[PDB]
């Protein structure tokens, strides 16, 4: 027993839903109790979407209990085709369901669906929103995708990419026109955007764009395996990222790195003397695994502040952040309790935290300036504008987003001070 | 034209969009002050009321989860001993407290983990400062606002004795409504009066063979049947929204009090004057428009009736999670005959009545919300009826615009 | 004489300074003291430049005036001219020299260049940054446009963009792209970004499209005097005002209206039941005619506010302003002492506040939330992220920012709410 | 080889790139707490002070512009009748403020509007409560900082007569420099002293035949006059920037009061060596590196001089708004006898002669700053240099930093 008021990361089912929602003509069916629909909300309100996910429940309840769940699930399983004659179909467990006797295989299989129906594994008092996500797809990329002759167009596949995803949308978008100024197009962008019937043709894309390793990095190893698809190994957040990694598309296809720098602000932007107050400015980074690294990166080599601490909550990407972490000095700070991070903020006082929602709200308590850099986070940092992390845009949202909450030049040296 | 009390109701199981009992901590642990709810659930349970509270999850608030690990799932006398460690440790840190709620989820339920009996040996080692209560707010129990029914069913048992002839209302309500209905009832001369649940411990109300009470709030069945228990005699009343709703109220509290015709009138009549007046100003969007209400919270009866005699609105289906027979028999008495009622849900045959009726104005939940005004129906937001003061004069126009702002709004971005 | 500690608007200038260095191979020379090339500083630290503005002063002072002052301004011009060898300049006045016999027009004359040498008629005691612009660039425009042959294509002009101008940059972006989807062309884009031999290839555009009022309204006039070219009266700001403007500009030319509503996010964004709570909110709106009318029919009939107070600074869109409040049952405030905007809001006791850095600053003076929609402004409002406020993707980023201050749906029911 | 005491200074004029006086009201105000600034100029002079004060502006600073109106440049116009209804309408709603400035402008200057005599009929109409003074800061007169100057020589002829021997130190130091100098002084034995300008308007110094003055600030010329014209006698010194030259500056002082040499050592070696650590700091990235310096504030010999003399920086070109002879004497005498000097400026040659020296670190004004940083020259800007506690031991190790800064940022960026 563990006492638990803040969650980074959710049950891993609901990490399915993202998959799920994230694409389309899929129907997710989970097994377990009434109110578990609460899941729902997240994606109609966060993500702020125009119709229903596509997540049914069997909905059992103390009146329907012991040899009813298992005839409950059927029911659900076959409404969910019936209804919507979905290309293909998941089914799996819901923390309370898997305290049942009840088999997610034996049942489907018994029910003999003219349509593929994935079982997931989903170790719920283990595993997180993470992991649910990342194997969601995984199972799906499994059973769907096949090996293929090559396009005669240079193409790849963009992988990670999922519903309530922290800009994912954006970045989808910011990639791809990375990628189109190099002559290579996407083949299939998976899962967001993506059907049961996308995922078959995964196996014709030359390469894979593995956009999030927390999401992807299964369905991107497993790609290699099967079809002698090479991955790309270092996400594109940052100038100098970026470069690294058109580099590295380059080094994968042979092809010449042609990129349009004519719209890249933020190299000129902390360059210029405005920024020169920014050197030396102690900061704190905390979220998840990747946008942590990549933020690290931007901070040090591309702004100039100095990074006093650094961590992830999701255990998965914890060898990662501690090789990277070295490079700066610093032991990594790999936790899933707010506390702990509250803790040592406090103890090495940066002068700006990099966080998730929980961060800006620490921050908030302290007095200390805070922007906003990963998952998990609230409405408003899923805006309507244009907002990528990734690439040159990216890079230039994430100059402004950075430096906004601090005090500029002059008042230093105010409102407070001059009132 | 008006009376639905022999209204066949259509009993409907299903696929269900609905909350859990769970969330009802996310305003009782408000209200209720030196309390704490520890809900003993897995993580899921914890991301409830992470994400139900919003930001009130950081505002330090009496209430958490004691996420299970899979050391706990197997073996039941261990699980037991464990807890008491959560408990201690948690007690410990926060003497503030005088009041543990030990919520049981569906994890809990289905490792049948007794936690009447956890409460049990607590209260016996933590007394006198702290006493523990248990009940249950699962998926497989409770829809929403049962969650408050439950709570408030556990204190009875253990509250004090007393031949007095005290009134009780029940049912936690926001601190400005609360303070209108006391002084409201002082004002008729009835007395003394407690709410339960009280906003402190120390404060709590008495149960006697004398003690009479009332609800407030419509789905809190199983705490009148623990009331009843101690020997407490209801009021039935239909429950206190709009000018017509309050006055009924109060008019039932009067007449078995033996407040005079005079000395009601007196007290009433300036209240309600202004009341209708505020309510007045809605009418003009809200008349005429049809209604339809999918199953959240059980205030669907009572504010569908209000809705149609006060706003002039004419309703469609209004549906309840569970209707409670006799509770609800004032307010069904007063609703429009033509209304059609559900008791349950099954979403996807609800979805295809709603569309075929194609109602002006649709009262749902958050994750239904949404899909639907996308779909071109105007809608309100059912959770808002609860954070939201509604109850009695003052509020009564601010509940009718509830109501008439999505239609204003979708008047207005036309 | 006025006593004056706040100013809206600078010197009329500063305003001809705005339009020479908006321009390229263009030399500006202003008659003026030495002390008033701080103004450089607006340019090199707002806008954050690479370069030295086209500017140079005659810098007179103390120890050589009378006869001398004739003569500094001379040599000012010619190693001006010298130096930078531009295709065409412009001499003009500071307030400082207004009070002086000297002659530009005589003086530039006398000197008899190989290039082009606009005088520019600025009264510096009446007038303010905004007609300076106007005029310096209708003076350009008289002295450089001659009537040509049509574009064999559709083409048109974009009027108005200046240096320093709010969001001038990624407006003239937004803005050409959705004329590039309907099939149009852009000719020349002026002054912003223009040699005085693109000014002297106006007259082939079939239309002006006059992006603002405030600085083209002048040089639209003259172009449909003398090339017969009719501009947009519709500044697309907004949903509805993009709307009217591409159906305004369908018109002038017979081209059907073919917009790309993909990423158009503000009209689901404001229209989902998070959005709710914004109606009948109170806002007061003001800043410079243009920003103060577009703003006040998105928070009107877009967004679901209440205008409970409009104005601008400008008398130079007094009438039009005017005509608009009264669509809102209000009377426009036309006023540039901050003292008496700061009465307007404390008496119209508004819920939210759409201005100008002054505003952000009653605002908080005030406690109240506040959004910048208007020059003038502060370095952080010359962003390095995409932020237009033209057309679709503006209107995304108007929404992002207007809703931004506020209190969301839960707290409001509901930080020290609860502390 | 040190001493450009023999150097021949480079005298220049033309296109300059520099601030007007009137932008001493945005340092200046902060430190006389019941003065109020009133420049009569036209909207640019209000627009300047606007800019320049930045985020001041928003929070009721006590300095405004009376502007010129259209009516106002008229041959009837009334100069003394129209001022004074507003200068009576300020101090009306103003009751707090004892000091009136009325800073002369160019527009104001063109059409002279004779503010002194204007200082005159005010300090009648409004005494004892409320004293008009009357400076120029237009740009005909002053350079950047040669305001503080005009300012505080204003007030000297108005100052207290005494026969006292009390020691001024001359100069707008950021209270917290202020309070350090205070006390060395007090450890040394010397005192009475107090400040010009002091924190508030009934605690300014008095002067007399006895009084000897010290300057702080280097670009103090009319202050000297006026106060030499009293009888007060100055004190020889380098500026107190840097260790090396906080001690010289304090020597100076010990001398004129005759302080025995142990007491010096025992106030000074302390803090000296303490401060000498903390500029090591910024060594490494400073020592060898050449530095050239555009005019600004006159700031600009005794930090070139602390640069090479502390931080082992080489001297390229350093120039100056205004060189005043003996003043600066003592600085001149301990700068690196390769230094050209400039008085004066003309921007386009001076930039010509920048680009081919192609120095490692520039200080130069914000107009100029970012278009030569695109120009690949480090740059750091001056305006700093006036806003930043920046004399004496303490701060001392800062001085150092903030030239280190640009040169730390850029390596750091393009690795
Ligand atoms: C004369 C115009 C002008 C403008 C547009 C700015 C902008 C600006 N001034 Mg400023 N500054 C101007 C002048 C002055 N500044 C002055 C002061 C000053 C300081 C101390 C500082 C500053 C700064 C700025 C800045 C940076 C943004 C900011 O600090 O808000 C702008 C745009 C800021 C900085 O980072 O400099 C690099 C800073 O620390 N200014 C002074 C001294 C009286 C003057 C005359
Ligand atoms: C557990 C799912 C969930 C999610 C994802 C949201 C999001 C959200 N809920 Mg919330 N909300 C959830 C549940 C609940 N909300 C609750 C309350 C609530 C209110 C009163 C309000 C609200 C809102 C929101 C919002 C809008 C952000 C905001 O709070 O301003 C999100 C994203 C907000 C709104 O705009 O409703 C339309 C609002 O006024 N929530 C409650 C009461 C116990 C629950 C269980
Ligand atoms: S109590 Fe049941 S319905 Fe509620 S969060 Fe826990 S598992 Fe889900
Ligand atoms: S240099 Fe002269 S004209 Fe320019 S702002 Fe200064 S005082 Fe006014």
């Amino acid at each position: 027993m563990k006492l638990t008021l803040w969650t980074y990361e959710g049950p891993p089912h609901v990490g399915a839903m993202r998959v799920a929602t994230a694409m389309k003509d899929l129907q997710l069916v989970l097994h377990g109790p009434q109110g578990d629909t609460y899941a729902d909300l997240l994606f109609t309100m966060i993500e702020r979407r125009n119709a229903r996910p596509p997540v049914s429940f069997s909905t059992f309840e103390a009146s329907h209990m012991g040899t009813d769940t298992a005839i409950l699930l059927k029911d659900a399983l076959a409404a969910a085709h019936a209804r919507y004659k979905p290309q293909a179909m998941a089914v799996a467990l819901t923390c309370t369901a898997e305290l049942l006797q009840d088999d997610p295989n034996g049942i489907s299989r018994a029910l003999n669906l003219p349509v593929p129906v994935v079982p997931l594994e989903l170790p719920s008092y283990s595993r997180k929103e993470n992991y649910g996500a990342d194997e969601t797809f995984r199972a799906l990329v499994r059973a769907l995708a096949v090996p293929m002759e090559r396009t005669p167009e240079v193409t790849c596949n963009l992988l990670g990419a999922t519903a309530l995803g922290f800009r994912h949308r954006d970045d989808v978008a910011e990639v791809t026109k990375l990628l189109a100024t190099m002559g290579i197009k996407v083949n299939v962008c998976a899962p967001l955007g993506a059907s049961p019937d996308d995922l078959r043709k995964l196996g014709q894309a030359h390469f894979n764009v593995l956009m999030y390793p927390e999401t992807g990095e299964s369905a991107a190893r497993h790609l290699e395996r099967a079809c002698k698809q090479p991955f790309t190994k270092i996400v594109p957040i940052g100038v100098g990222a970026t470069r690294d990694f058109l580099a590295e598309v380059s080094k994968i296809t042979g092809l010449p790195v042609v990129t349009d720098e004519s719209t890249l602000r933020q190299p000129w932007w902390s360059a210029s003397v405005d920024s020169t107050y920014l050197t030396g400015k102690r900061v704190f980074i905390f979220g998840d695994g990747t946008h942590v690294i990549a933020a690290a990166r931007i901070a040090a080599k591309e702004v100039g502040f100095e990074v006093v601490g650094m961590g992830c909550y999701n255990r998965e990407m914890a060898r990662p952040l501690r090789t990277a972490a070295a490079e700066y000095g610093l032991e990594a700070l790999i936790t899933d309790d707010y506390l702990e991070v509250e803790k040592a903020i406090e103890a090495a006082a940066p002068e700006l935290i990099l966080g998730t929602q929980m961060e800006r709200n620490i921050a908030k308590k302290l007095g200390l300036p805070c922007a906003v850099i990963s998952a998990p986070v609230h409405v408003q940092d899923f805006p309507a504008r244009y907002a990528p992390q990734m690439g040159f845009e990216g890079a230039n949202v994430l100059f402004d987003t950075w430096v906004h909450p601090l005090v500029m030049g002059l008042e230093e040296h105010l409102l407070t001070m001059f009132r | 034209t008006f009376g639905c009390t022999d209204s066949p109701v259509r009993r409907e199981r299903g696929q269900k969009a609905v909350f859990c009992g769970l969330t009802s901590i996310v305003w009782l642990h408000r209200k209720m002050q030196d309390a704490f709810f520890l809900v003993v659930g897995s993580r899921t349970c914890a991301h409830l009321l992470q994400a139900a509270a919003g930001v009130m999850i950081f505002a330090e608030p009496r209430f958490g989860t004691a996420v299970l690990e899979e050391q706990d799932l197997a073996g039941l006398a261990d699980a037991h001993k464990e807890l008491d460690r959560e408990v201690a440790k948690l007690l410990e840190r926060r003497p503030d407290i005088r009041q543990l709620f030990l919520v049981g989820s569906c994890p809990s339920e289905v490792l049948k983990l007794d936690l009447d009996r956890a409460a049990e040996r607590l209260s016996g080692l933590h007394a006198p400062h702290v006493r523990v209560y248990s009940y249950t707010g699962s998926g497989l129990d409770t829809t929403f606002t049962q969650g408050e029914d439950t709570c408030l069913a556990a204190m009875v048992p253990t509250l004090d004795t007393t031949e007095a002839a005290e009134l009780i209302v029940v049912g936690a309500l926001p601190d400005v409504v609360e303070d209108q209905c006391l002084s409201l009832l002082t004002q008729l001369g009835v007395g003394p009066v407690r709410m339960l649940p009280a906003r402190r411990s120390d404060i709590e109300p008495a149960v006697g063979p004398n003690t009479r009470f009332i609800l407030a709030q419509p789905f809190l069945g199983e705490t009148t049947g623990a009331l009843e228990r101690r020997g407490a005699k209801r009021i039935a009343a239909p429950f206190p929204f709009g000018e017509e709703g309050t006055t009924l109220w109060l008019k039932a509290v009067a007449d078995a009090y033996g407040v005079s015709a005079e000395k009601f009138e007196a007290v009433t009549a300036a209240p309600r004057a202004r009341a209708k007046k505020a309510i007045a100003a809605h009418l003009e969007t809200l008349t005429g428009k049809s209604l339809f209400m999918f199953p959240d919270s059980q205030l669907e009866i009572p504010l569908a009736r209000f809705l149609a005699r006060e706003c002039g609105m004419k309703t469609t289906e209004i549906a309840t999670p569970f209707l409670h027979k006799a509770i609800m028999a004032p307010d069904l008495a007063l609703l429009p005959s033509n209304t059609a009622l559900t008791e349950g849900q099954d979403l996807e045959a609800q979805l295809d009545r709603h569309e075929a009726i194609n109602p002006d104005l649709t009262v749902c939940g958050l994750g239904l919300a949404n899909p639907l005004e996308a779909k071109g129906h105007a809608t309100k937001w059912a959770i808002e009826l609860v954070f939201t003061p509604v109850h009695f004069y003052e509020q009564a126009g601010d509940l009718a615009g509830l109501f008439s702002r999505p239609l204003r709004r979708r008047a207005l971005l036309n």
